[PDB]
C-alpha cells in the first residue's frame, strides 16, 4: 500500500520517546544511595527536579515556536533528541568529575529536550496518522512512558549492584559509568529519529473553542496529578492501611492506565462523539472525588474509577486541537498547552503543600472538587458552543 | 447556658487542697469535686433539684470513712469517679522493661488559692516528689465553662457549657533511658456493677486539629449520663503545630481487685463500693517518629462531665464551597435554555 498500512510507522513512533521517558527517573530510582557519595541533604536533592519543571514554560513555548517557524516538523525531533543525549552525557560527565554544579547543569538541557521532544512527537503523530486510527497513537504514547519508567527503575538499581560486584569496589565513583550504561537508551532515540527522517524523505515522493479546550486540559491535569503526588500521608490517616499495602492504592491510577488506554483509543474513533466521552470521563472523576472525600466507603472502589476516567480523558481530549486549529499552526498551540499545563502543576503543588498543614485534609478535597467542577462547567460550555456551528 | 462558681476549703489541723466546682442552670446542677489528698481524683454528682450544697467534715477526713454528701439525698443520681492513680514509665527499647512506676501519693501539692482566679476559671496542681521531677512536676489545669464555644488552643474541642477540661502536663523530667514513652493509669468506678464500654468513632470534618478523624468516647451507661472524650493526640511543646502528633493508644478495661492501686480518701468518702475498680493503661507516643527528647514537657487534653456528647458540626466555609461547587451543573441548565431561545 502507501506505507504498508501504517504498521512500520506505528511501530517506530512508540519507540521514539525513550530519550525522555526512560532516563527521567534516575534520581527517583537513585533515591538516597548517591546521597552518601560526597555530601547530600534532602533539601538540595530536590533541586535535581526543580530545573526540570520551573524553567520550562517559556523554553517549551520557544521550542514550539521554532518548530512552527524555522526547523519544521521533520528536523525538530533529530535536534531535540540530540539535546537530550547531550544533557545525559554531560550529566554523566558531571558524575565522573565529582562536581555537583556539572550534575545540576544537565537538567537545564534535559528538560527542554524532553518537553520539546514530547510536543514534536504529538504534533507529528497528529500530522501523519490523521483520518483513521487517530486517538490510538496517543494511547500508545501514554502507555510507553508507564511501561518504561518502572523497567528503568528496577534495571538501574540492578545494574548498580551488578557493576559493583563485577568491576569491583572503587571509590564509589562507579555511578558515573552507571549513568553512562543508562545513557545507551538515548542513542536509540537518535537512531529512531534519523530512521523516521529518512522515511519521511522517502514519503514525500486562533479561535474561541481553543481557549476552552486549554481550560479543560489545565483544570483536569492540575486537579488529578497533585492528588496522587500527595499519596502516602492521606491514606494513612483517613483510612487504616498498613505501611506496605498502602502503596497499592496510590500507585494504581498509573499501573491501570497503560494496559487500558490503547483499548479506549481504538474504541473512541470507531463511532465516537468525542464531547460525550470527555463529559462522561469528567463526570466519573467528579463522582470518584465525591465518593473518596465525603464517605468512608472502601477506597478501592473510589480509586478504581479514577483509573478509567484518567485513561479515557487522555487520547480523547488532545485530538480536539487537531480539528479546531488547522494545519501550519499545531506546533504553537500544542506548545502553549504544554506550557500552561506545566505552569499550572508547578504553581498548584506549592499551594497544596502550603494549605495542607494550614487547614487539614477536607479543605484540600473541597478545593480539588471545585477545580473539577469548573472543568465540567467548561466542558459543557464547549458542548453548548459547538452546537451552533458544528463539525 | 449555666452559671459557674469556685470555692476552696482548708483544715486547721492539716491544711490541704480541695477545689469544688458548682454549675447551676434552670433546673439542673453539677457538683464537680477535685481532690488531691493522696492521688488526684474527680467525683461527679447530678441533682435534678436547683438547690443543693455540700456537708464537709474535716474531723472524719483526719482509717477515715466519713460522709461527704449533699442534703437532697433523693436527688442523688449517677455518682461516678476517676482516679489518676499511677504514672507508668514504659521503655520498650527494642520495638518493654517496665521501670517501676512513680506513685502519685507522696507529692506535696501547692496551694490552690495561689493560682486560682475566677476571671479565667482555672487552677494549677503541682506536687513535686520527696525523694525525676527535681525542677517542676505534673501541672494539672482544671477549667470550667459557661457557654458553648470553641477554645483557641491548638487542641480544639467542643464544650457544651456542661463539661470540664483537664489539660494535664508535667514540666521537667529526667528519663531513665534514651527513649521517650510515658503512660497514665486511669481507673474508673461505675455506679452499677458492670464494665464501662470504650468505643471509637469516625468523623468527616477535619478543619480542627488536622490529620486525625477519630473521637474516642467512654460511656458509663446507654442513657443521658456522663462521658469522657479526647482526641488521640498529645503535644510536647507550647507551639503545638501539626508536626508534633505523637499518637496515644488506649487499652482494654479489666476488673482489678482492691489494693492493686492506692485508695483515694475522697472516693472512699463519696462511695462505699471500693471493689469494682476498672483501669486501663494510657501510653503516649511511639519510637516510630518524633518523640519526647528535645523538649521537657508533655501535654494532653480531655473532657469530663454529664450531658449529651457533642459530635461535630460542619463550618459555613466548607458548606459554602460545596454550594458554589454544585452551582456549576445548575448554571449551564440556565445557559442552555438561553441558547435554546
Ligand atoms: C493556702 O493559703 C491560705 C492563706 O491563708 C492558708 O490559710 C492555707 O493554710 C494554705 N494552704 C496550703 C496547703 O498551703
Ligand atoms: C462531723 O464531725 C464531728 C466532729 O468529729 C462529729 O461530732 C459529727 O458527728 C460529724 N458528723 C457526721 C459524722 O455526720
Ligand atoms: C428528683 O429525682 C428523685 C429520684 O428519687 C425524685 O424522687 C424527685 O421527685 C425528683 N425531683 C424532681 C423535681 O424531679
Ligand atoms: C544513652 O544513655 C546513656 C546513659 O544511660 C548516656 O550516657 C548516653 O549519652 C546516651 N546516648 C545518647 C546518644 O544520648
Ligand atoms: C499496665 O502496665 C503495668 C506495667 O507494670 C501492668 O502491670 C498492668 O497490668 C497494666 N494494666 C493495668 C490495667 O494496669
Amino acid at each position: 500500500s502507501r506505507l504498508a498500512h501504517r504498521l512500520v510507522v506505528l511501530s517506530l513512533m512508540c519507540f521514539l520517546g525513550f530519550g525522555s521517558y526512560f532516563c527521567y527517573d534516575n534520581p527517583a530510582a537513585l533515591q538516597t544511595q548517591v546521597k552518601r557519595d560526597m555530601q547530600v541533604n534532602t533539601t538540595k536533592f530536590m533541586l535535581l527536579y526543580a530545573w526540570y519543571s520551573w524553567p520550562n514554560v517559556v523554553l517549551c513555548f520557544l521550542g514550539g515556536f521554532l518548530i512552527d517557524r524555522i526547523f519544521g516538523i521533520r528536523w525538530g525531533t533529530v535536534i531535540f533528541s540530540c539535546f537530550v543525549c547531550i544533557g545525559q552525557v554531560i550529566f554523566a560527565l558531571g558524575g565522573i568529575f565529582n562536581a555537583f554544579w556539572l550534575m545540576e547543569l544537565g537538567r537545564f538541557v534535559f528538560g527542554i529536550g524532553g518537553e520539546s521532544l514530547a510536543v514534536a512527537q504529538n504534533t507529528y503523530a497528529v500530522s501523519w496518522f490523521k483520518g483513521k486510527e487517530l486517538n490510538l497513537v496517543f494511547g500508545l504514547q501514554l502507555s510507553m512512558a508507564r511501561i518504561g519508567s518502572t523497567v528503568n527503575m528496577n534495571l538501574m538499581g540492578w545494574l548498580y549492584g551488578k557493576i559493583e560486584a563485577l568491576l569491583g569496589s572503587a571509590g564509589h565513583m562507579t555511578l558515573g559509568v552507571t549513568l553512562m550504561i543508562g545513557c545507551i537508551t538515548c542513542i536509540f532515540s537518535l537512531i529512531c529519529a534519523l530512521a523516521l527522517a529518512y522515511l519521511d524523505r522517502r514519503a514525500e515522493k486562533f479561535s474561541l473553542p481553543l481557549i476552552l479546550v486549554f481550560v479543560i486540559c489545565v483544570c483536569y491535569y492540575v486537579a488529578v496529578f497533585p492528588f496522587i503526588g500527595l499519596g502516602k500521608v492521606f491514606f494513612m490517616e483517613k483510612f487504616r492501611f498498613s505501611s506496605q499495602s498502602a502503596s497499592a492504592i496510590n500507585s494504581i491510577v498509573y499501573i491501570i492506565s497503560a494496559p487500558m488506554s490503547p483499548l479506549f483509543g481504538l474504541l473512541v474513533d470507531k463511532t465516537g462523539k468525542n464531547i460525550i466521552w470527555v463529559l462522561y470521563a469528567v463526570a466519573a472523576t467528579l463522582v470518584s472525588h465525591m465518593m473518596l472525600a465525603f464517605t468512608f466507603w472502601n477506597p478501592w472502589i473510589a480509586m478504581c474509577l479514577l483509573g478509567f476516567s484518567y485513561s479515557l480523558l487522555a487520547c480523547a481530549l488532545w485530538p480536539m486541537v487537531a480539528f479546531i486549529v488547522p494545519e501550519h499552526q499545531l506546533g504553537t498551540a500544542y506548545g502553549f498547552m504544554q506550557s500552561i499545563q506545566n505552569l499550572g502543576l508547578a504553581v498548584i503543588a506549592i499551594l497544596a503543600g502550603m494549605i495542607l498543614d494550614s487547614k487539614g485534609y477536607l479543605l484540600l478535597e473541597v478545593f480539588f472538587i471545585a477545580c473539577v467542577s469548573l472543568s465540567l462547567l467548561a466542558v459543557v460550555c464547549l458542548y453548548l458552543v459547538n452546537r451552533a456551528q458544528g463539525g | 447556658t449555666r452559671q459557674v462558681s469556685m470555692e476552696v476549703i482548708s483544715g486547721w489541723p492539716n491544711p490541704q487542697n480541695l477545689l469544688h466546682i458548682r454549675a447551676v442552670g434552670s433546673n439542673s446542677t453539677l457538683h464537680y469535686v477535685w481532690s488531691s489528698l493522696g492521688p488526684p481524683a474527680v467525683v461527679l454528682v447530678a441533682t435534678n433539684t436547683t438547690q443543693s450544697v455540700l456537708s464537709v467534715n474535716w474531723s472524719l477526713l483526719l482509717d477515715p470513712a466519713g460522709a461527704l454528701m449533699v442534703l437532697p439525698k433523693s436527688s442523688i443520681q449517677f455518682s461516678s469517679a476517676l482516679v489518676f492513680t499511677r504514672l507508668l514509665e514504659f521503655d520498650s527499647t527494642n520495638a518493654g522493661k517496665p521501670y517501676p512506676p512513680y506513685s502519685l501519693a507522696k507529692f506535696s501539692w501547692n496551694n490552690i488559692t495561689n493560682s486560682l482566679d475566677l476571671a479565667n476559671l482555672s487552677a494549677d496542681f503541682q506536687g513535686r516528689p520527696v525523694d525525676a521531677f527535681a525542677n517542676g512536676s505534673l501541672t494539672f489545669k482544671v477549667q470550667a465553662f459557661s457557654r458553648s464555644g470553641r477554645p483557641a488552643q491548638p487542641p480544639r474541642l467542643l464544650h457544651t457549657a456542661d463539661v470540664c477540661q483537664l489539660e494535664v502536663a508535667l514540666v521537667g523530667a529526667s528519663p531513665r533511658g534514651n527513649h521517650s514513652l510515658f503512660g497514665l493509669e486511669v481507673a474508673t468506678l461505675g455506679q452499677g456493677p458492670d464494665c464501662p464500654s470504650v468505643n471509637e468513632r469516625n468523623s468527616i470534618d477535619d478543619e480542627y486539629a488536622p490529620a486525625v478523624f477519630q473521637l474516642n468516647q467512654l460511656l458509663w451507661g446507654s442513657s443521658p449520663s456522663g462521658f469522657m472524650q479526647w482526641r488521640p493526640v498529645a503535644f510536647s511543646e507550647e507551639e503545638r503545630a501539626r508536626e508534633s502528633a505523637l499518637p496515644c493508644q488506649a487499652s482494654t478495661l479489666h476488673s482489678t481487685l482492691a489494693s492493686s492501686l492506692p485508695h483515694s480518701p475522697i472516693v472512699q468518702a463519696f462511695f462505699g463500693s471500693q471493689n469494682n475498680f476498672c483501669a486501663f493503661n494510657l501510653t503516649f507516643g511511639a519510637p516510630t517518629g518524633p518523640g519526647y527528647w528535645d523538649q521537657y514537657y508533655l501535654c494532653w487534653s480531655m473532657l469530663l462531665g454529664m450531658g449529651f456528647p457533642p459530635v461535630d458540626i460542619f463550618s459555613p466555609l466548607v458548606l459554602g464551597i460545596m454550594a458554589v461547587a454544585l452551582g456549576a451543573p445548575g448554571l449551564m441548565f440556565l445557559g442552555g435554555g438561553l441558547f435554546l431561545l
